[PDB]
């Protein structure tokens, strides 16, 4: 899965 | 003669795989007699090349500022490799060192709670959300808040403070308009850190 | 030549009768062939002569420590008079001085509020327990925290943070076994502060 902030991609494991 | 600052990155550049995070030797007191400045940089002891010198800045004391900046890759900064800046210049009769790094230690996941405000501060213009961060480690951290996707400016976050069993904690207060709060509007606290999940998470937070 | 710093008093001394709040002037790098230092005491430019000397400490860097200790009364303090220590040696081409008073402005009451455990922090063996002061000035406090007439320990407390609308506040946390918060006990925040009244107040928390 993927995380995004504000949009912004954080990180994906 | 020349004194030298090794500064680290910035959290969320480590932490977002979107930014790019940079290690800077700042030189400083670099007079005007020998204003030459060599850089070697090395991680985990072996030299690297990719660095890049910033402009020279002339400071109103009569020294000039000389700064090297070097990139670094997000997993090597977090597998905590060491960084090392050597300067060498004329006035100098020996090259300067320094170090950094991430602090060592097993990496540990921030427990993150909101807590909405006391009934007795209800009888406010404003009130208070709290976000509390503990059980983390190391101490290199993001909050920040945000409401429907837009980022919330009227917070502010305490430094990380060391607890009894080896990891860290801090709060951050986000002050909003009691009105906002009873018109029942979502709040979140977004939270960014080496040891969540995608270096990420979030919590939120409304009236019941 | 001899280097000069002025410590205040602690907090919880100036807002408690029963205790003796005190100013000190500590100074460092005295050597040996210079060891003697002359102290002057101004209370608003007002000499005074009542502060006390305390036992000469060598260093062990070649150095002396010589620090002159100035009570202070509650009230004075309190109402920002400012404390002037003048130090003479014969290592110092002029005498040093400085001042230290408490911080100016309006003073402001803190607001304290305690937050019980998030219903998602209930799955561990202890809980956290915050005590949230806010809009208080200046930024001298103490916190403290008690159950049933007895201290409770294991706390911490943040530094003060200066807030937008440019008082402080603080959060400081109470971590206790789930099972003495489950069993319904209940635990005090103790906040000392100047502009509380009788610089005093105490909230509580329990299930
Ligand atoms: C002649 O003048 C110069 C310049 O002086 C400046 O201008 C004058 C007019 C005055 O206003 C000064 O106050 C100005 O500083 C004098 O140079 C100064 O020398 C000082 C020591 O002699 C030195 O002190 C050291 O500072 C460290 C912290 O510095 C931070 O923060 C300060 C302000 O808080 C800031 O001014 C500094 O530039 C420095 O800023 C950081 O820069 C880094 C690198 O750019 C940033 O990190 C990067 O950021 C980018 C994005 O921008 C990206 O994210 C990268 O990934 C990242 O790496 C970082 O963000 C900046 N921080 C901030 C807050 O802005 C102290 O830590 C250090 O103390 C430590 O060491 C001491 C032991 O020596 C201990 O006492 C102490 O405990 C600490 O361990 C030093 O005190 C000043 O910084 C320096 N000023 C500048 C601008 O470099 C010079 O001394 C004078 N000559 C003579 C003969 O007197
Ligand atoms: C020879 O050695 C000496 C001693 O060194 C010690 O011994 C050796 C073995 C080493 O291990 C050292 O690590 C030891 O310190 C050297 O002395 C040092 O000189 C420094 C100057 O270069 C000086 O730095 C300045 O210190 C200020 C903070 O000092 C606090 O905190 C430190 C450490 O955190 C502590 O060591 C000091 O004692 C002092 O502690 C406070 O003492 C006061 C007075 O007692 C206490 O207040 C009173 O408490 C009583 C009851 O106890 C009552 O409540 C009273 O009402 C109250 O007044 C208070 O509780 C103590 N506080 C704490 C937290 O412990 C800094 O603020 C200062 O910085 C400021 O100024 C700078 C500009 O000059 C700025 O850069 C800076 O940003 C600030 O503006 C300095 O850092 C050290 O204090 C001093 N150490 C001691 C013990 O005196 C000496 O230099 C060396 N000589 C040579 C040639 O090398």
């Amino acid at each position: 899965d993927c995380a995004w902030h504000l949009g912004e991609l954080v990180w994906c494991t | 003669g020349p004194s030298v600052f090794l500064f680290p990155p910035k959290p969320k550049d480590t932490l977002m795989i979107s930014r790019t995070p940079e290690v800077t030797c700042v030189v400083v007191d670099v007079s005007h007699e020998d204003p030459e400045v060599k850089f070697n940089w090395y991680v985990d002891g072996v030299e690297v090349h990719n660095a890049k010198t910033k402009p020279r800045e002339e400071q109103y004391n009569s020294t000039y500022r000389v700064v090297s900046v070097l990139t670094v890759l997000h997993q090597d900064w977090l597998n905590g490799k060491e960084y090392k800046c050597k300067v060498s210049n004329k006035a100098l009769p020996a090259p300067i060192e320094k170090t950094i790094s991430k602090a060592k230690g097993q990496p540990r996941e921030p427990q993150v709670s909101t807590l909405p405000p006391s009934r007795e501060e209800m009888t406010k213009n404003q009130v208070s959300l709290v976000c509390l961060v503990y059980g983390f480690y190391p101490s290199d951290i993001a909050v920040e808040w945000e409401s429907n996707g837009q980022p919330e400016n009227n917070y502010k976050t305490t430094p990380p403070v060391l607890d009894s069993d080896g990891s860290f904690f801090l709060y951050s207060v986000l002050t909003v308009d009691k009105s906002r709060w009873q018109q029942g509007n979502v709040f979140s606290c977004s939270v960014m850190h080496e040891a969540l999940h995608n270096h990420y998470t979030q919590k939120s937070l409304s009236l019941s």
